């Protein structure tokens, strides 16, 4: 006899059991006449071996992969990921990504069009609806031929917001349509920022409006299968309206502190998003102990660095309001000290490509990166945690996928792996707790395989 | 628990000899892998007689219903 | 009335939420029993109470266990 | 790390010395051994004394010692924005802060021998109680707890 040695086996093929793939045998006396029902086992083995080969090939260098589950991708696909993004061919793949949304205002979701009409015809008091005014959009929308300004951009959303949402029916329509728009774009986690006080009435206190919004979102979440359930949390907006009005700001902070504990499952209130406007009278030092209580209870803060904060706002907010996210921090590169403090402390930066293009204006379809190039790649290089969001869906008239694909036009040479990195940063910088974060991470591992590979 | 699995061909004296690898130890049960070819039926009968005259551990013979003889690669994948 | 008592060596989280509770319940109920004001079992918070006076809640201080007129 | 420790009845001149020295050393060197941050072995608010340190991007650690308060740990995290708390052995006593230290990634430097010799804890206990070392409670809550000497 000759012994060839032991065969320890294969890790994914030594656990198989006979019943899973039964063998049909016909008895003829003492000899069993086996039969093969199918070759499912051969395909199982081939798939196992191919996945193992992919894992081993991409194993060396797993620290560079945004998602550890990408190690099972074919090496050709891993090469594909490291190429530049294409706005034309990559519509479907981007549309299939499980994304994350972190800057989506509820007051500008259906500001114009079929969605606006669907919201209006859902009002509980049809004769109390304000007349639909005339708000012509600038030419070339959603890609303006010139910047239109923050004032005009805000004014574009007159048809919706406080004008209509005071009606409970309109509020319910807004919530349901927003959730549908999120689901239709494959968003695995969102944080919708609302302004309950702006929707209050004589008979409807701000708390009642907030409870109705939260319960509408909870209901929408409850009816959807858990595989496509977009866990939605809420952020309260403390707008820094000019003049010094602090009644609404105080009301919003108190309402946030109350809702933080009132709810502990499903849709929740996770923080506040102090705007802290620019005009040298509100800034970020408006703290004045105003945001002391919100910190005292364990809530988060996310500033809205406006349309000209100039490095002083981005510092006053980071080091005095203890902000954990910054919105539209597009002038961050000015001070080389802030671009390092943000990177070290792990403060995420929320960017909105379409809104930034339509307000500030940026060079488009550039070959290289100049002085005015969109700072996405500059932020990414320094180590900042940059995220891509939608700002106002209705006003911007571009979904999350449109914003993602517009980066390839704003930032020359942007690759697909950097899109995945932005998604992972957005997921990791969100205000969720352990359960929501775990669900989001389980949902993120399902990256859609590319349709071309070449 | 010790078991032996072996295919059989035109030389039916293979499984009996292989069953003595442990020598006096023996094996708990040995199964025979066989094809549908008729050139091995006498070998199958000889192996059956050997098992009957050497009782103890369980014995079995299995013949490939759809694989009578090696002609193309499809028989190979089926095997 | 909602109490907001200071604790020596304890947390100031309670004082943080009672004030927010009052500012929310003050607008919620406009008929019958209401949360009409707030109370202070201490300081006997000039910046903590900026929210309360802005909303319109009366404050009643409680001079507890002291003999100082300051 | 330059320890800028306040003196009980001492002089703030040394604190000014150390903050200026750290701010200068931060820019002076860029390779090899560097000056990374300032340790506050004196924490109470020291807010405006530390605005320059943050403006240039130096880290600050807050040194808790011979203390049993939960407001020092709270003002370290938010007033003089700290990135590491040293010896914070009493932090579960405010369930509201064991969830902000854990959510903001503020590492907690634990010294086993130092904390055992200064205060003393039960040793080699079969099961965790109320007096056992808070290391595992911090870990299971998401706190980035370290061990040092
Ligand atoms: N892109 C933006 N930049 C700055 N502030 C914004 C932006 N979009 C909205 N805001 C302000 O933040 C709040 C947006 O919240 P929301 O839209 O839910 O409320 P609203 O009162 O209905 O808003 P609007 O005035 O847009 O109709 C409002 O104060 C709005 O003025
Ligand atoms: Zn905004």
């Amino acid at each position: 006899f000759v012994r060839l040695g032991p065969e320890p086996g294969w890790p994914q093929l030594r656990l198989l059991s006979a019943p899973s793939f039964p063998l049909e045998s016909t008895l003829q006396g003492p000899v069993h006449w086996v039969r093969a029902s199918d070759m499912r086992l051969r395909q199982h083995v081939e798939g196992v071996l191919e996945r193992s080969r992919h894992i081993l090939a991409a194993w060396e260098g797993i620290s560079e992969l945004p998602i550890p589950a990408l190690a099972a991708w074919p090496p050709s696909h891993l090469r594909w990921l490291h190429e530049p993004l294409d706005p034309v061919q990559d519509k479907a793949w981007v549309q299939a990504l499980p994304k994350v949304e972190l800057h989506c205002h509820l007051g500008g979701f259906a500001t114009h069009g079929e969605l606006l009409h669907k919201v209006r015809q859902e009002a509980a008091n049809p004769e109390s609806l304000p007349p639909v005014r005339a708000i012509p959009l600038p030419p070339g929308w959603p890609i303006p031929e010139e910047p239109i300004g923050l004032e005009r951009y805000m004014r574009l959303g007159d048809n919706n917001g406080s004008a209509l949402l005071k009606d409970p029916g309109c509020l319910r329509a807004q919530c349901r349509l927003l959730y549908e728009a999120l689901l239709a774009d494959h968003v695995a986690y969102a944080e919708i920022r609302c302004s309950p006080a702006n929707y209050a009435s004589a008979s409807r206190s701000p708390w009642v409006v907030l409870q109705e919004i939260r319960n509408h979102f909870q209901q929408a979440m409850e009816e959807t299968p858990e595989d496509r359930r977009c866990h939605v949390n809420l952020l309260l907006t403390a707008t820094r309206e000019e003049g010094g009005d602090r009644s609404r700001i105080a009301r919003h902070l108190a309402l946030a502190i109350t809702a933080a504990e009132h709810w502990k499952n499903g849709c929740r209130v996770v923080g506040v998003d102090l705007a802290g406007f620019e005009d040298r009278t509100t800034r970020a030092a408006m703290f004045a102990t105003d945001f002391e209580p919100v910190h005292r209870v364990g809530l988060a803060v996310t500033v809205h660095a406006g349309e000209n904060d100039d490095v002083e706002g981005i510092w006053q907010a980071v080091f005095k309001l203890s902000a954990r996210r910054l919105g539209h921090a597009l002038h961050l590169s000015r001070s080389p000290d802030l671009l390092r403090v943000v990177a070290e402390r792990g403060i995420a930066v929320e960017l909105c490509p379409y809104a930034n293009l339509q307000i500030k204006g940026f060079p488009l379809d550039e070959e290289q990166e100049g002085s005015e190039t969109y700072p996405l790649r500059g932020y990414l290089a320094a180590g900042v945690a940059v995220t891509l969001n939608t700002d106002n869906l209705g006003i911007s008239q571009a979904s999350l996928t449109d914003n993602l694909l517009l980066t390839a036009r704003l930032c020359p040479g942007i690759t697909r792996l950097e899109v995945l990195k932005t998604q992972v940063f957005a997921a990791q910088a969100a205000f969720a707790n352990q359960a929501e974060r775990k669900a989001l991470w389980a949902r993120l591992a399902q990256v859609p395989v590319p349709t071309d590979t070449e | 628990m010790r078991i032996l699995l072996c295919s059989v061909g035109t030389s039916w004296a293979v499984v009996p000899e292989a069953m003595q690898l442990l020598g006096s130890q023996g094996f708990d049960e040995v199964h025979v892998l066989t094809t549908a070819s008729s050139k091995i039926s006498p070998g199958v009968e000889q192996l059956l007689r050997y098992f009957e005259m050497h009782p103890g551990p369980r014995f079995s013979i299995s013949r490939v219903q759809d694989f009578e003889d090696l002609r193309s690669e499809q028989d190979h994948m089926l095997f």
